[PDB]
């Protein structure tokens, strides 16, 4: 079953959380608040809105 | 007897009932196991990459730390200070607990194979977290001592973007899926990974995965050198145990989604060799 | 296949696996394709989104202009002392070109057997629809 | 028990008393409101039940 | 044209009414020097903001309570239909229950009263308009 | 507590002839004697 | 920029086939949207509505069924 | 950017209400056990909204 | 006389082949009875009812397919 | 008990019998609507009697 | 990549759009009996209700 | 002469264990919960919001029939029970 | 969007739980504790704490708070629109950019304030 | 940045090779949505070949 | 009731049985869409709560004195007279082996519905016929935004 | 008027041809100004017409029972996907018209095609199917 | 009969205790930065699973490493109460062991016994790694064999009594 295929993506996917757990470190709360609010906001809609022109492109 | 079998209608009903409870429980078991095995794995992690050898003396070679720290978890004891109330200290890690333990059932591992028919998966991870994120802030609340406050008030902090994010990148998916099934992303995403669409947004994926596990440089809420420990400053035994065992489960649960959405479901992966694939077959 | 077959599921619930089947539906095609090759009428009546030659072209110039471009890709920004770096780059342009030639044959592939479906026997045109050999055996059992 | 329109007409009205009814406290006013626009909107979906319009659900 | 339609703009003069009245200088210029080393707690503005925010509150709640009932009364909300309905209820006798309409009238009437704080209900404007400016109340006059 | 020695390490040269030499409860009793490594089990050679 | 390439493209999708027009600027609805828009209206004249077929009777390939 | 001088100073004025820090301040302590507080440091922090507003680093508590 | 490939793939085999069986029977020791209710799933041919026109009667049917010998 | 309590038990035992004499003597047996009672034997025409 | 997944996921679309166009071909051939069954059910059920109402309201 | 792994390999294989516990936890879940769904239908019954109107329409029929067109059907007088504790209506009004 | 099948699962997890507190019974048969000055005190790094229950805070995130809450009474409005996309006409296009233009300026204004920062 | 005419140079060729790329990409997504059409084409020729029965609706149904 | 936290409470408990009786309605959509926003708006105001009422101790106010002088007959003639149901009839009031029109089915109208989603009408009413409402709401929250930031300055 | 969904599908789908004047009787009289059908009432002798041809129709020949018996293992397998399930339909459909070229066609069949039709819509998923 | 299961149960929870003595992370001096060495990679004191724990409440192994003075004795009283049970106690380091070269010292504690009870005692000043990791193992030891120290008379039938 599919289940297997799932199990082990989802290995490589908490391992890689582990190593970035244990990599990096942490932000400030006022850091990472205006990032999102300034930054990461902004680009999630201009990629929303560039997927939506291509969509529109290509029906 | 014609006039006997009657009486027997909810009483041979509740058999069903009762297996249908030890159904849930082996399935809550099994899930508890791979939440220590997942915990295992982290620890292994964490002392290799920190050049360590790690648990190697809990039973052969520490195949057995979790089994350990669950047990002696259980065999702690644990006080409640005089200066909070009870009911509520007592109440948030059982509301906890059992809030963890229902993140099984919105839970799919294969094509319609899921323990109920929830079209709204999504939704139903969104509440989950969302109460989980409230019973996190109101055992540091009931705390009350300055660190818990302090820890709840970052962790609110982190949800309201947290929140934003998981829903912008829901909406961002959505718009491809068209479905709040975890099904419909895999049933599209055979072709190629849902990330190639989205590689470059891949370093906001990672943030939103890295967020959605509560892990750095999201690791707010656990502020082992800011704030001691998290929510659980004055919490012990039981409650940091059902607490770590609930923020394991999430996890795990985060990356699955993120795999069933993102990383090609439960498909086998043939971007590598999309050169050499065919198309059609013209007879 | 990444769509399979346009007139059925490649494996729905089922995964066929017979060739013998197939090596008769492929034969079969091929000799009703000849028995009416000389006919002029048949000929114009065949018509497809791709001319043959298109095809042809595209098929045998997609591997060389994507090697062209690998090899000027190579130029512009690798160092080439680097033999595994630049094999790497140049097979992968090649192999895209590849897969472009590879798209562009079976779109005139599915145009024939698609717009011509309609100029198909009956027997024929089930053997297609239903991938089974079994629906025109004359044209393959001799 | 009582039917759902009477129910939903009922609790409405008593959610508007009730917002009254307790002491003057601004959070607990926000609180009251917020809880009568959930019933306003229940109301509303159950009306769009009732009759079948896709104007009273929007 | 549609009692929707309505609801939503006077909702969007209410916001921007709302927020002109957020828009009233808290502070002046004036020549009272002996007042400066001690607080004076004016308590005007909050209590402008907080009775024009409760009034709207009640008075888009019982709005959207006539508008949901007055849909389903005849299946529809516009101007002229609602009107040609209704006169058609008077001679055909379909809905005989009086107390179903007196109920929306009422809510309605109730609603624009308290919307345009008309009396009984005239202490929430006699507030309104003792802690506002010159400029600020004639505006609200002209619009009301 | 059960395989102190695993296949990997069982599949060479030396695991034989430690286990010839010295036999099974000596090749066996050296995992739960001193074990640092599981490739290190007699040594980190395989020859020997 | 996007939206700008997007609307030109469009426009220029005119050449294009009647199926392989802009949808943009030819709409292509479910049955019921079409029903509901295109009923009584004179700017259209979409003529009757094969309630077998559910498509008005002046819209292409109208009720073509299995022969 | 544009001046947001007045969303980061607030001073206190003379009886002025209003100017004075209108919250209970959070009289937390950097004590002896804290993972950051190097062991041997109690600095009593009036922190307002997570920002320390006063310091008094109570030292001495491994003078030997 | 073993390579380091050669022996670290035992160990890979048997954390994949025992994982691909079961991964491909989740339904262990019941697929014989599985396949008995499939097979007790096809109707025979008294369930159904048979064209009085029929080209093949029900023993004819049978021996073609005992002939054909098809698995059904 | 009471005279009330035995006139409860017993109104209350009339109710389950007849309500379980109705579901289970009274009602076409096409849905599976009684474990252990209704019969689990598969089906194959549209209506069969459970 | 974005423009080419767009593309891709299209192209998708289009040859399920292909399939249900199939499969909506079958469903309309098996479309009457259904119908014909579902309406002597709902007529057969009109025949019994409206001689218990017309017996009841006589 | 010396046939061991590599010294990375050696490091990333130092885990081998809790990858094969984890493994076989998430096997043995996974088998448990197609179990629980295959056992009660013989089958992974597809969900009805993945069926189209016309799929849904002819998967339900059956039921529909048997639990609510047959009582309607041969309904007697006496046949509804003297409590409330009846059958709820198709739709919850 | 769940069911009483849910509902018995919520059921069964409330069970074990249950399980789980008989457990932790068990575990605590085994641990005998003396009741000490301050074993029932608030931990605050070795020192008595100075509060009990005035513990306030600055609340800095309130219009951060007020922002979140606006920005996902938008999405909200804008999932039903992407959720039938496969439908889009021209005025459908139109009103999605409307809205899109429309958060996107709400966005910068509140950036050209500076008002997603926090204050003292 | 004081960059060297080398990194200069370097930089422009970047430059250019990137425009040559969108082009690329976007000459590439237009013929793909070329082919798609007439594979759309074709599948609907396939699909209408025997499906080309046309019965006039009833004349109980009124204007 | 006069504590917050227990009013807050008390709120999230009604809206989570308000979402039960909307799922008893067979309206699953909404039900969870108003209970991802009620969530949001509950986490907020408990925020709130710990900002502004964080020792929880409520006003010493007794009901008694209300209650007993004009909300109990206010409420008790409010009840008595007000009664806005027409036809409007319980689920028990006729056997249901009577009605027949839920085991009707339009077998041509679903071979001729492409739809799969249940937004369809959301859709079609926020995008297509209230798109003049949907325009006017954007603006009411964009005027809303520059309000809001107004009053914080 | 005693069959089973999947059942009554695929005999209709086998008949869909050969109840042609029933079917399109039916259909006119089912014709209507608005997509709001008609109320059944109206059509009733056309319906039993369309019901009787049903029921005279649902009997196949002895022949086409396994490829009934593998099309109604592939609809459950499916849950009644019918184009998931095409080939094996049309190879009934083909049966029922004519028993003895179906006959035929099963005389030349091979190794792959005569072992058990074993469907499983889990493993094996297809090529891009919105009904999954 | 309760002791036949009691004594598999007493191993089974003697088993996991000591595979979870996870120590406080409470360090004050050289003593304790010889401690944090013996958490370093090298030293790996995961094998044996004592990894640090900031909170008392959910702590076990009390890690008294540092010079204890008058200004800490009572917050370190307050630790040990608020320590949550079972506990044990180990004073690394000479300072926490006797005061150490400060044994005359008028600010310090002179001693961490007449303070909170120890458990055991490191002799070196500082100890090395290994002397802790020695000193942590014999605590280990001690407390998996301490649950059951045979405290109950077996009766004629070979049962504790
Ligand atoms: S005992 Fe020695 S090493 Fe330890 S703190 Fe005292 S002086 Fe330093």
């Amino acid at each position: 079953m599919p289940y297997f295929v799932l199990l082990f993506k989802i290995l490589i996917f908490c391992v890689v959380a582990i190593a970035t757990r244990g990599t990096l470190p942490r932000y400030r709360f006022d850091q990472f608040t205006q990032l999102n609010w300034k930054h990461f906001i902004y680009i999630w809609l201009g990629f929303l809105v560039f997927n939506l022109c291509f969509v529109t492109f290509f029906i | 007897g014609f006039w006997i079998a009657p009486l027997f209608v909810n009483i041979l009903s509740l058999p069903l009932y009762l297996v249908m409870l030890v159904y849930n429980i082996v399935c809550m078991l099994l899930i508890t196991l791979v939440i220590a095995s997942i915990t295992l794995i982290e620890r292994k992690v964490l002392s290799l990459v920190q050049r360590r050898v790690g648990p190697h003396y809990v039973g052969y070679r520490g195949r057995l730390q979790y089994i350990a720290d669950a047990l002696k978890l259980f065999i702690k004891g644990i006080v409640v200070p005089e200066g909070s109330n009870k009911f509520w200290f007592v109440a948030i890690p059982s509301a906890a607990g059992a809030i963890c333990y229902t993140f099984w059932i919105n839970s799919m591992w294969g094509p319609s194979v899921s323990i109920f028919d929830l079209e709204y998966n999504l939704v139903y991870a969104t509440i989950l977290s969302i109460l989980f994120s409230f019973c996190i802030m109101l055992t540091g609340y009931f705390s009350k001592s300055k660190y818990a406050f302090m820890a709840s008030i970052r962790c609110a902090i982190l949800m309201l973007n947290i929140e934003i994010f998981l829903g912008l990148l829901v909406i961002n998916l959505i718009f491809i899926s068209e479905s709040f099934c975890f099904s419909v992303f895999v049933i599209y995403q055979e072709i190629i990974w849902l990330i190639f669409i989205f590689f470059g947004v891949s370093g906001l994926i990672f943030i939103t995965f890295l967020l959605e596990t509560n892990r750095a440089p999201f690791d707010l809420a656990e502020a082992e050198s800011e704030l001691v420990t998290g929510y659980s400053v004055e919490y012990g035994g039981f409650y940091f145990a059902l607490y770590y065992l609930g923020e394991y489960f999430h996890l795990f649960f985060f990356s699955m989604v993120i795999s069933i959405v993102l990383f090609g479901g439960w498909e086998l992966p043939n971007f590598l060799y999309l050169f050499l694939l065919n198309d059609f077959n013209i007879l | 296949t990444n769509f399979g077959s346009p007139f059925r599921n490649t494996d729905s619930g089922i995964v066929i696996r017979d060739p013998e089947n197939e090596k008769r539906l492929k034969l079969a095609f091929q000799n009703f394709w000849k028995s009416k090759q000389e006919d002029k009428e048949f000929q114009a009546q065949i018509k497809t989104a791709v001319s043959k030659d298109t095809v042809n072209f595209m098929f045998y110039a997609s591997p060389l202009f994507g090697a062209l471009l690998g090899k000027t890709y190579i130029d512009m920004f690798c160092n080439p002392r680097y033999f595994y770096f630049r094999a790497f780059t140049l097979s992968m342009f090649a192999l895209a070109g590849y897969c472009v030639g590879n798209g562009f044959r079976n779109r005139y592939e599915h145009s024939l057997y698609t717009r011509n479906y309609h100029l198909f026997p009956k027997d024929l045109q089930d053997a297609l629809v239903n991938g089974d050999a079994r629906y025109c055996i004359s044209w393959w059992k001799q | 028990m009582l039917t759902w329109i009477s129910f939903w007409s009922l609790i409405f009205w008593l959610i508007l008393i009730i917002l009254v009814l307790k002491p003057k406290n601004f959070i607990s006013i926000l609180f009251m409101s917020e809880l009568t626009w959930l019933a306003l909107y229940c109301l509303s979906l159950l009306f769009g039940a009732i009759y079948c319009d896709i104007t009273l659900l929007s | 044209n549609t009692l929707f339609t309505f609801f939503f703009l006077i909702e969007l003069v209410s916001c921007a009414i709302f927020y002109k009245f957020i828009v009233s200088k808290i502070s002046f210029k004036n020549s009272n020097y002996k007042d400066n080393y001690f607080s004076i707690f004016s308590k005007n503005y909050l209590n402008v903001l907080f009775y024009q925010y409760w009034s709207s509150f009640f008075s888009s709640v019982m709005i959207g309570f006539c508008i949901i009932y007055l849909f389903s009364l005849t299946g529809s909300t516009e101007w002229s239909i609602i009107n040609f309905i209704v006169a058609s209820n008077n001679q055909i006798n379909y809905y005989t229950n009086n107390i179903t309409l007196l109920f929306i009238c009422l809510t309605l009437i109730i609603g624009f009263i308290i919307k345009l704080g008309i009396a009984p209900i005239q202490l929430y404007k006699i507030e309104i308009y003792k802690g506002l400016p010159f400029l600020s109340i004639f505006f609200y006059t002209t619009f009301y | 507590g059960l395989w102190s020695w695993t296949i990997n390490q069982m599949l060479t040269p030396k695991f034989w002839v430690h286990l010839r030499r010295e036999g099974f409860i000596k090749t066996w009793t050296r995992g739960h004697k001193a074990s640092r490594h599981a490739h290190y089990v007699g040594g980190n050679r395989t020859d020997g | 920029f996007c939206l700008l390439f997007v609307l030109a493209d469009a426009w220029g999708r005119e050449k294009y086939a009647q199926p392989y027009k802009s949808q943009i600027l030819h709409g292509r609805q479910p049955f019921g949207h079409t029903f509901v828009q295109n009923y009584r209206n004179q700017a259209t004249d979409l003529g009757r509505w094969n309630h077998n077929f559910a498509c008005y009777e002046k819209q292409p390939g109208c009720g073509r069924d299995f022969d | 950017m544009n001046r947001s001088i007045f969303q980061l100073w607030k001073p206190e004025s003379p009886r002025s209400n209003v100017n004075s820090k209108q919250i209970k301040t959070m009289n937390v302590n950097f004590g002896p056990q804290h993972p950051a507080a190097h062991g041997v440091l109690r600095l009593i922090l009036q922190l307002n909204g997570e920002i320390a507003e006063r310091f008094d680093p109570h030292i001495g508590l491994l003078h030997r | 006389n073993l390579p380091w490939f050669v022996r670290w793939g035992t160990d890979v085999a048997l954390f994949f082949i025992p994982a691909y069986t079961f991964a491909n029977y989740p339904t262990t020791f019941f697929v014989f009875a599985a396949e008995k209710r499939r097979q007790r799933r096809r109707k025979d041919f008294s369930d159904v009812k048979l064209r009085d026109d029929a080209a093949f009667s029900v023993d004819q049917v049978k021996q073609l397919q005992t002939k054909l010998h098809l698995k059904q | 008990v009471g005279p009330l309590n035995i006139v409860f038990a017993g109104v209350a035992f009339l109710m389950f019998y007849e309500n379980n004499y109705k579901k289970l003597y009274l009602n076409p047996r096409y849905s599976y609507t009684m474990p252990y009672l209704q019969s689990a034997k598969i089906t194959k025409n549209l209506y069969e009697k459970l | 990549l974005q423009m080419w997944g767009v593309g891709k996921i299209i192209e998708i679309k289009k040859f399920m759009k292909r399939r249900d166009i199939e499969l909506k071909g079958l469903q309309r051939k098996a479309a009457p009996f259904m119908q014909s069954m579902n309406d002597v059910r709902h007529l057969a059920l009109r025949e019994r209700n409206d001689m218990l109402y017309n017996e009841l309201l006589s | 002469v010396n046939t061991a792994y590599p010294t990375p390999l050696k490091t990333i294989l130092k885990t081998t264990p809790a990858f094969v516990v984890y493994f076989v936890f998430g096997l043995g879940f996974s088998t448990v919960i197609y179990d629980v769904v295959y056992h009660p239908k013989d089958r992974i019954e597809r969900f009805y919001f993945r069926s189209s109107k016309f799929e849904r329409l002819s998967r339900k029929r059956d039921e529909k029939l048997r639990h609510y067109f047959k009582p309607a059907i041969e309904w007697q007088p006496w046949y509804n029970t003297s409590t409330n504790n009846n059958t709820r209506p198709l739709l919850r009004y | 969007m769940g069911d009483a099948v849910v509902i018995h699962l919520i059921q069964n997890v409330l069970i074990f739980g249950i399980i789980f507190w008989l457990l932790t019974w068990g575990a605590e048969y085994f641990y005998t504790v003396k009741q000490q000055l301050t074993k029932k005190q608030f931990y605050e790094c070795g020192f008595k704490s100075i509060s009990e229950l005035n513990i306030q805070i600055n609340f800095n995130f309130f219009m951060l708070a007020v922002f979140l809450i606006l920005y996902d009474v938008e999405f909200t409005f804008l999932f039903p629109v992407l959720f039938n996309f496969s439908m889009f006409s021209t005025t459908e296009l139109f009103l999605a950019f409307f809205f899109i233009f429309l958060i996107l300026v709400s966005l910068l204004y509140d950036w050209l304030n500076n008002v997603l920062s926090w204050s003292a | 940045l004081k960059h060297s005419a080398t990194v200069l140079r370097e930089i422009k060729k970047d430059t250019i090779m990137m425009i040559l790329f969108i082009i690329g990409g976007f000459t590439y997504c237009y013929h793909m949505r070329e082919t798609r059409f007439q594979l759309d084409d074709d599948f609907n020729e396939y699909v209408n070949t025997n499906k080309q029965t046309f019965r006039p609706i009833p004349d109980h149904v009124k204007l | 009731n006069n504590n917050l936290y227990y009013i807050l409470l008390y709120i999230f408990l009604e809206i989570v049985f308000f979402g039960l009786f909307l799922c008893l309605y067979q309206l699953e959509l909404f039900t969870g869409f108003l209970w991802v926003a009620e969530f949001a708006i509950v986490f907020i105001a408990v925020v709130l709560l710990f900002y502004l009422n964080i020792d929880g101790l409520h006003l010493k106010y007794n009901h008694n004195i209300n209650n007993v002088l004009y909300y109990t007959p206010s409420l008790v003639l409010f009840l008595i007279f007000f009664n806005i149901d027409y036809f409007s009839e319980l689920e028990l009031f006729l056997p249901l082996e009577l009605s027949f029109i839920d085991i009707y089915d339009d077998y041509y109208e679903g071979f001729n519905n492409s739809i799969m989603n249940d937004f369809t009408p959301l859709t079609l009413s926020y995008y297509s016929i209230n798109s003049a409402e949907f325009i006017i709401i954007g603006l009411l929250l964009l005027l809303g935004s520059v309000a809001c930031v107004n009053l914080y300055k | 008027m005693n069959t089973k969904s999947f059942e009554v599908l695929i005999h209709s789908q086998y008949a869909f041809d050969v109840c042609r004047e029933q079917v399109y009787n039916f259909e006119d009289c089912r014709q209507t100004d608005t997509p709001l059908p008609k109320d059944p009432i109206h059509c009733k002798a056309q319906a039993k017409e369309v019901l009787s041809c049903y029921k005279e129709a649902e009997k196949m020949d002895p022949i086409c029972l396994s490829s009934f018996n593998d099309s109604r293992e592939c609809m459950f397998k499916s849950d009644g996907n019918l184009y998931n399930c095409k080939t094996w339909i049309n190879q009934y459909v083909t049966c029922q018209k004519n028993p003895a070229a179906f006959a035929e066609f099963l005389e030349a069949s091979t190794a792959e095609q005569l072992k058990s039709k074993k469907f499983d819509f889990v493993k094996n998923r297809g090529h891009s199917d919105k009904y999954l | 009969r309760v002791d036949y299961i009691v004594t598999p149960i007493n191993a089974v929870v003697s088993w996991a205790r000591q595979g979870s003595f996870w120590p406080l992370t409470f360090g004050l001096a050289c003593c304790a930065v010889e401690m944090m060495h013996a958490t370093v990679s090298r030293y790996d004191f995961d094998r044996f699973g004592v990894i640090f724990r900031a909170t008392p409440r959910q702590a076990d192994l009390i890690l008294v490493a540092g010079t204890l003075t008058n200004k800490m004795a009572p917050g370190l009283r307050r630790l040990y109460e608020q320590t949550l049970d079972p506990k044990w106690v180990l004073s690394m380091g000479s300072c926490a062991n006797g005061g150490g070269y400060y044994h005359y010292s008028y600010s310090v504690v002179r001693g961490c016994n007449r303070i909170i009870p120890v458990d055991i005692y490191v002799p070196g000043c500082p100890p090395t790694a290994e002397a802790l990791m020695f000193g942590v193992l014999q605590l280990q030891k001690s407390l998996y064999r301490q649950i059951n120290e045979g405290e109950k008379k077996y009766n004629k039938k070979d049962l504790t009594y």
